[PDB]
């Protein structure tokens, strides 16, 4: 029990640093809540969480602020430009809050926890406990497994589920919510990892209706190991169609960076195959010579033209004749 | 402020336009700094010493300042003060150097122009992603009637 | 699932549509880009109400910007979440009003409103079962005040079962901006008085003095009263877009605070609102809420409500709570202060609470007062329209193109009798 | 031995959600669906490991459904059992009862009725509803009036969420509180109050939460339904099933008005000092401090009583506790029914939440009574409902959902005639 | 539980609570970033009487700050202990007094207190059991004098039924400070007496003794002045914040100090009082700590408490003693000079015992005086009065800005009928 002298009694008119901030709880169960929180109250995140930095609202980044500002000339003839700089519309920043507060935290989700330390568990009605019995080598139940089923049944399997994820998202606007509903939103540990009766689960509560030797057949291809752990991110990305597959993922990068990443690469590439099948003899003649105004000619008199827009691709290769021939290689 | 006259402490506190703090002028009045930790007497306010008090040599830029609990990271100096410290306690040019206490703030997505769909040319295309109306492409007929 | 189709109108509606689309794509968390980028899952099962789906992840607002210059667009995409808006749905003319209500109802909405009419029944049948409409505009101004005027009126003429709200600012003459106010509000509140479901009246003269009391900021733009209005538009479609202990839905809301079909102007609130310099001294509970919510200097109108009374009210609070704080709270304002509510209705006062506060936000609150003390406002408006009217100024830039003298009697007569219905009801 | 419960309304499901949880809880199912035979009358049995219940919440909003649809019990209630419209009443008799029932009410009736075939035994059906809200109450209203209509002849104990005297989440509450009654009064067979007040201070005052919230009343209201339901779930020394509570507190065919109380509510901290005997708690569960309604049994005067005991009750015990409340004079029978007791005991003990508040206890009591302080609450409500009508407020939502002011007529009248009746027989 | 609200009015009665917040937060073990520090838990037992958890333990004290010129809200909040008070406390004037008590309590009184009247208000519902107020303020400047006893009669109309302790500060004649004393210092008087429910007066020569002949000290600055009157003030509070064994709370003090319902002016003592030159020779005891309290150099008034008599007192001690060797101290100090008590009342003086000496001593105690040697203040002032009323100087600065002449000659009326009553009962 909560015997201890720091525990108060019910009846208790003197002061606890924080009640104000408790709710449908009693004065012990109130009291734990204060010193021993849960991460889901907020006297937990207003001790342990880590503050988000909101950097644009930050007075120390803007340097004119440490010293007063000193006067220039404002004489028509004294000066160079015609044209004031416009004033930029100030950006509405109004803080009303401090940013740690991750807000979402329902109150079914907070009322109705699993309420036992194994239930939160969610097994199948049919599933094979003897598999959980750690039996000994389970590579060679997957090896077994794969034998036993056959390599082209996996392809039909996989072609069949396609169709079924295909059908199931008709037509809405919450569709991606339902997609999210096979792994990562009954997930916790984001690396994604699941074990094969969660999986067997997550399965029939779409209606895959996978037999265990069936199952044990996509683990012997999806995960060659005794971790008996699939990477779900790899697996959907071929029941889902890849327009569709995005929303599933959440996020996925459309940055005017990224794209101009993606713009270096195939320039590199193609320039890759410029140089290509001539590297064999650029190499020999730069050794038979180095300067980049003498690996012009170099360049040139092998049969590459090599110009201001190619050293400015090739600048965040190299800088050496030897690495740079063999990165052509 | 550190007063030589006095060897007193008084922090001002400096205001942003539009900031969200109501304005006063000072933060800490002109007394000396404590520098410790002192056994109050409740009839006596405490006379606190100079060796008890803060130093002109304790500040050296870099450093934490226990400003009755606050922490205060000082970073910077004016130029009379970095000649008086090079004059009196003999430091270098360069622990008077100022430390940069800036943190940097990362730009916005500003998504990608998406690739063209097939149907014009790639010039007469790129416009209507580029503007909402649509203005015809430019050419160089510098080069052309050259 | 319950669908809200969106409409702003005038350079003010598309500011603060830019502003409360920029609150809602982060209270759903996607990015500039028009990518989901939250944590929890509780956000995508409701993006449907304000987002549709296209393509690799990308949703779009089901919104319609309408306006008649081309600079309020240039707005719009500068800023920022201004290239998740679909071309398609800047509805937009070329010429420009200007203030003219006649040119904002009778000429440029006969080659505008069509296509409006046309993207808004494509996008209404693009989803299902609709909750409604939501409109932001203005009535001082002529190209988002009058054409918006006309376009409810369509609305309303194909659709009279679907919900309608109009945030609508309303000139105060301290903070007069334009000269022809009366001759363009008169004629706005006359066509809404039947068209519109219910209004939200919004100015700029208790915002203006919200942000130098109790925000003290020196000198806050446009941006920040588009800020705020932008919170209160959040707070009210809270529900729809996120669980809680009990739900009030628009349809809700609507039949619990209008009793009477003329009867449909509400006084704003909101809380909570503190400078940032006195956030970490206050404490943050539902009295405290309370305080701050029935006090007078936080209503969003130009009417103290101690020169009145309230017909009916509504709270809506955001956030884990204590209902029994809640209503207790409730109870007590409505029990204290016991003269300044109608007497033939007991129980004045709708609450609700969804689980879900905005974003760096503990608990919040959003106010919706049903009051008398609107009549103040429109006699306001009445008697300088009357002092215009009386030897007609600026009259004919209207009689010119199409309007008569009737349509400024039927407007007089109608805010007449309806300032006349505000009294007896007082 | 098979009840089949129904909910109705944003209270409804949240009641059930409370309630199935508790149900779960006791007969030791996880919350999977299957454990780790007195389950039958809550609990079928399909296939192997699996327990399906004979539940179905209805509701016009999808949120509160697909909430409970994707929380923790998503295994257990099967999609199905839960109706979901597309949009709610909004706080309307009339949008409930004419426009959207005429859509849902035929998909909950003939899932019922195949539900009902399932089953073999079935007992009758137990409603949890609230009538301040337009989707439970007219939906509720219509949802009973095909169900007397289909079968009539099995019984219907309802539990309804009134209005609280001065408290008030809602404006339009008395419109539909009447409205919900006028038919509520012919068609429903033993009714029950649980107003949200009462058990606000009743938490308050006795398990001292400061600030709860709905969730700690539905726990106790679950707790007040497994009380009174345990006699056909368990073996008892004295059983009673649903039968009997209308046989022994129905003495007239509209007289159907009971008020619970529940005892003993005490905290953990408090359970460790409190010698809990069946005494006391019998005393308890007669003040007026104790009452899951708002009213006051002193101004009224009691019908007939019903006590279950669960727990180690010896019937000696039980027995002199009920004779030296008889002889207590502080309360006062009527003369129209001398002997107005009835008793059951079953010897399961109440089982204990993990997230609730009370502690784990040997014995408790549940008292349902029937008096005359409800014919007072109704008067209480048509004061202001009356109030509001003469001035024809929020009318003309109701007429132009379609309805017309004749049923606003009918319903005040029939209230007036309840409030005579209810008059005359506490004489 | 029970709650105090401080005020702090006027420019003297700005800097004193200043002062006194510093040693309640220390007692408190609050630090002066606002963060609870304290090891007991006997500390926090009774926080709530002086502050309010807001969040992030960030205690903030509830007191009102109140003047009129901006010189002072400078000087307080810049102090040390001056980051705490809430910044919305800061209500405030514009214009500034200057000794003036017509402008400080009839010109600028109708445009300030009902704003000082707004927060005083809310802080009263914000916290759940009033026990009383509490004011500091001077007697002969403008704001204090003015808008301290104009919101003293107004808090009384709104409260009748809380106490009232008023830390005042009185004139002496040496140490004249401005030159209309006797005007302010008669017109609060004459508005005390009805409103103030117990005024412990205050005066500075007779603290300037006591901070050289004492105390020891050669630069008595007001740093010092200003400390001993915060040592008394908590020590007025000290049962209300920790056990004892006979607590002694704010109203157990006025039943057992005033017969009757108009004399109820105390001096105040405070104990034990010792440079830090021979602190350590000497002993601390209770017989030895009373002598120190019944001595009459020990009185912070400047009235010789041997040219009257007493009607009654108090004795607050505190930290651990024996009360048998309280009960027969008091005892012979009462029987050995019996003829300095009043005859026709026995058990003159009531002793109270606390558990907590203050920081930095051991024992301590709280001599609470109310005898009739205070008439000779009155006195002085009073008369003083008549010498400038008989010439009518600077009247036209009073009469100046709404005042009558008739005022003046009831303060005379007043003030002459109460040092009647005293010298009565001697
Ligand atoms: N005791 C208790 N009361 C509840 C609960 N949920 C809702 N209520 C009550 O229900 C009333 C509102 O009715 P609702 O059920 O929310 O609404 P409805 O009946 O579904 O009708 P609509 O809102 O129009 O859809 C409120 O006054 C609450 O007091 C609950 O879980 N416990
Ligand atoms: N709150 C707010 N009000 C605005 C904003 N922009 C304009 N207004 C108000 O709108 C009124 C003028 O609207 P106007 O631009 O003429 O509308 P339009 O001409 O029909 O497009 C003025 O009273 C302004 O105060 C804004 O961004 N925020
Ligand atoms: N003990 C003490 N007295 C003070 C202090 N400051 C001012 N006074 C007294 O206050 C009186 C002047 O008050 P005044 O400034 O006129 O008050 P106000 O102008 O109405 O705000 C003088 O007699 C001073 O003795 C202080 O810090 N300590
Ligand atoms: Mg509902």
């Amino acid at each position: 029990p909560f015997t201890e002298p720091e525990w108060k009694i019910p009846g208790y008119t003197g002061y606890v640093q924080g009640l104000q901030e408790t709710y449908k709880k009693t004065p012990v169960m109130a009291q734990l809540e204060t010193k021993d929180p849960s991460p889901e109250s907020f006297i937990y995140t207003r001790t342990q969480t880590a503050p988000k930095p909101s950097p644009v609202r930050d007075p120390c980044n803007n340097p004119e602020n440490f010293k007063k500002p000193q006067p220039g000339n404002l004489w028509p003839a004294l000066q160079e430009t015609a044209i004031q700089a416009s004033f930029k519309p100030p950006t509405s920043n109004i803080a009303l809050g401090d940013e740690r507060i991750i807000p979402f935290r329902t109150s079914y989700g907070v009322d109705f926890k699993a309420p036992f330390n194994g239930t939160e568990q969610l097994r199948s009605p049919n599933r094979n406990e003897d598999l959980v019995k750690t039996t000994s080598s389970l590579t060679n139940i997957y090896k077994s497994s794969f034998n036993r089923v056959g390599e082209k049944r996996l392809q039909k399997m996989i072609s069949t589920m396609r169709e079924r994820m295909e059908a199931k998202l008709g037509n809405s606007n919450n569709n991606a919510f339902r997609m999210r509903k096979l792994f990562k939103m009954y997930d916790n540990d984001g690396s994604g990892r699941v074990h094969f009766e969660d999986f067997r689960n997550m399965a029939e509560t779409f209606g895959m209706q996978l037999d265990d030797d069936s199952l044990m057949a996509l683990y012997f291809v999806y995960d060659p190991e005794g971790s008996g752990y699939l990477e779900y991110e790899a697996l959907v990305a071929q029941l889902m169609s890849p327009s569709d597959f995005a929303f599933y993922k959440g996020y996925v990068d459309y940055s005017q960076d990224k794209a101009d990443e993606a713009r270096r690469v195939e320039l590199l590439s193609q320039l890759k195959k410029k140089i290509g099948p001539v590297a064999g003899d650029l190499e020999r003649l730069l050794k038979a010579f180095v300067s980049r105004h003498d690996l012009v000619a170099g360049c040139a008199s092998v049969g590459v033209v090599l110009g201001d827009k190619d050293f400015e691709t090739l600048a965040p290769v190299m800088t050496d004749y030897a690495a740079f021939c063999a990165v052509f290689n | 402020h550190y007063y030589l006259e006095d060897d007193s402490v008084e922090v001002l506190e400096i205001n942003e336009n539009n900031s969200g703090r109501d304005p006063f002028p000072v933060f800490l009045k002109r007394g000396p700094l404590p520098k410790v930790a002192v056994k109050t007497n409740t009839t006596l306010n405490p006379k606190f010493r100079k060796d008890q008090c803060y130093n002109a040599g304790d500040f050296r830029l870099g450093l934490f300042i226990n400003v009755l609990g606050r922490d205060f990271y000082l970073h910077d100096a004016d130029t009379f003060t970095k000649q008086w410290y090079k004059d009196n306690l003999g430091y270098t040019d360069e622990e008077m150097s100022p430390v940069d206490v800036k943190e940097p703030i990362l730009p916005k997505p500003r998504a990608a122009v998406p690739p063209f769909n097939g149907y014009g040319t790639i010039e007469d295309s790129l416009q209507n992603c580029l503007s909402l109306v649509p203005k015809p492409p430019k050419r160089d007929l510098h080069k052309l009637m050259n | 699932m319950r669908e809200i189709v969106h409409i702003q109108g005038g350079q003010c509606g598309n500011q603060i549509g830019a502003k409360f689309w920029e609150v809602v794509s982060d209270e759903h968390g996607i990015d500039p880009t028009g990518t989901y980028h939250g944590d929890s899952d509780l956000q995508l099962e409701r993006i449907n109400v304000y987002f549709n789906e296209a393509t690799g992840g990308r949703y779009v607002p089901r919104a319609i910007l309408m306006d008649l210059e081309p600079g309020t667009m240039d707005s719009v995409r500068s800023g920022p979440y201004g290239q998740i808006f679909r071309p398609d749905n800047f509805v937009f003319g070329q010429t420009g009003a200007g203030n003219n209500w006649a040119k904002g109802h009778y000429t440029e909405g006969a080659e505008l409103i069509d296509s409006v009419l046309d993207v808004v029944r494509k996008e209404a049948e693009s989803c299902d079962c609709l909750q409604g409409f939501q409109v932001c505009h203005s009535l001082g101004g002529g190209t988002g005040s009058g054409m918006g005027t006309l376009l409810i009126s369509k609305i309303r003429e194909e659709y009279p079962d679907r919900m309608m709200l109009t945030f609508s600012v309303v000139p105060s003459p301290k903070v007069s901006d334009t000269v022809v106010e009366p001759y363009n509000a008169t004629l706005s509140v006359h066509q809404l008085v039947e068209n519109a479901d219910e209004c939200m009246v919004l100015d700029n003269e208790a915002l203006y003095d919200i942000c130098f009391r109790t925000l003290k900021l020196t000198t806050p733009t446009f941006g920040d009263l588009n800020h705020l209005i932008s919170a209160v538009m959040s707070g009210i479609t809270c529900c729809l877009r996120f669980p809680g202990q009990l739900n009030a839905d628009l349809r809700k809301l609507a039949v619990n605070l209008i009793p009477f079909p003329r009867l449909h102007f509400f006084m704003v609130g909101f809380t909570p609102l503190t400078s940032r310099g006195s956030q970490q001294y206050r404490a943050l509970t539902v009295p405290e809420l309370t305080q701050q919510m029935w006090d007078a200097k936080n209503m969003m109108c130009a009417a103290d409500p101690r020169h009145g009374r309230y017909l009916t009210a509504s709270a809506l609070f955001r956030g884990r709570m204590s209902t029994k704080e809640v209503d207790e709270q409730m109870l007590n304002v409505q029990n204290k202060n016991s003269s300044y509510f109608v007497e033939w209705i007991p129980n004045n006062v709708k609450s609700s609470v969804c689980d879900i506060p905005p974003k760096g936000l503990k608990m919040s609150a959003t106010f919706i007062g049903n009051s008398t003390a609107i009549q103040e406002m429109f006699k306001r408006v009445s008697e300088q329209f009357t002092a215009m009217f009386r030897r007609k100024a600026f009259l004919h830039w209207y009689t010119g193109e199409g309007m008569d003298e009737m349509e400024f009697t039927e407007a007089e007569s109608n805010m007449n009798d309806l300032v006349s219905e505000y009294q007896q009801y007082q | 031995r098979e009840v089949i419960s129904i909910h109705i309304g944003q209270a409804g499901i949240q009641v059930g959600n409370a309630c199935w949880e508790l149900y779960c809880l006791e007969h030791g199912i996880q919350p999977d669906g299957q454990m780790p035979d007195a389950f039958n009358t809550f609990f079928s049995e399909t296939g192997a490991g699996k327990h399906v219940p004979r539940c179905i919440f209805l509701d016009l909003e999808p949120t509160v459904v697909d909430e409970v649809r994707t929380g923790t019990y998503r295994q257990l209630f099967h999609p199905e059992q839960l109706i979901s419209g597309k949009e709610d009443a909004a706080n309307n008799f009339a949008r409930g009862h004419y426009t959207i029932g005429k859509e849902i009410v035929d998909l909950a009736l003939d899932r019922i009725r195949k539900l009902a075939d399932n089953c073999t035994g079935l007992q009758g059906f137990l409603v949890f509803n609230a009538v301040g809200g337009g989707t439970g109450s007219g939906l509720g209203s219509l949802l009973l009036e095909r169900l007397s209509v289909d079968y009539g002849k099995k019984s219907k104990l309802g539990f309804t969420v009134y209005p609280s005297p001065q408290v008030s989440t809602a404006v339009v509450e008395p419109y539909n509180s009447v409205l919900s009654t006028h038919s509520l009064l012919e068609h429903t067979d033993v009714a029950v109050m649980l107003d949200n007040e009462a058990i606000y201070d009743i938490c308050r005052r006795s398990l001292d939460i400061e600030r709860p919230t709905y969730t700690n009343l539905n726990r106790l209201i679950a707790q007040v339904i497994s009380s009174l339901t345990a006699s056909l779930r368990f073996d008892g020394a004295l059983n009673v099933d649903i039968t009997e509570f209308q046989t022994n507190l129905v003495p007239y065919p509209r007289i159907h008005f009971m008020l619970s109380s529940y005892a003993p509510i005490i905290s953990a901290e408090k359970a460790y000092h409190e010698q809990l005997s069946v005494a006391e708690i019998t005393n308890a569960a007669f003040e007026p401090a104790s009452m899951m309604v708002k009213c006051d049994p002193r101004h009224g005067k009691y019908m007939a009583c019903c006590l279950m005991y669960r727990g180690d009750v010896v019937p000696k015990d039980v027995n002199a506790s009920v004779a030296t409340i008889k002889t207590k004079r502080t309360i006062q029978f009527v003369d129209w029914c001398p002997t107005g007791f009835k008793c059951g005991i079953n010897y399961q003990p109440p089982t204990v939440v993990p997230g609730g508040d009370l502690a784990k206890v040997q014995r408790a009591v549940c008292m349902i009574s029937n008096s005359t302080a409800i014919g007072e609450i109704f008067s209480r409500l048509d004061h202001k409902f009356d109030l509001m009508y003469a001035k024809r407020a929020f009318v003309h939502w109701y007429v132009g959902e379609g309805m017309e002011e004749g049923e606003f007529s009918e319903a005040r009248e029939d209230l007036a005639a309840l409030e005579k009746d209810f008059e005359e027989v506490g004489a």
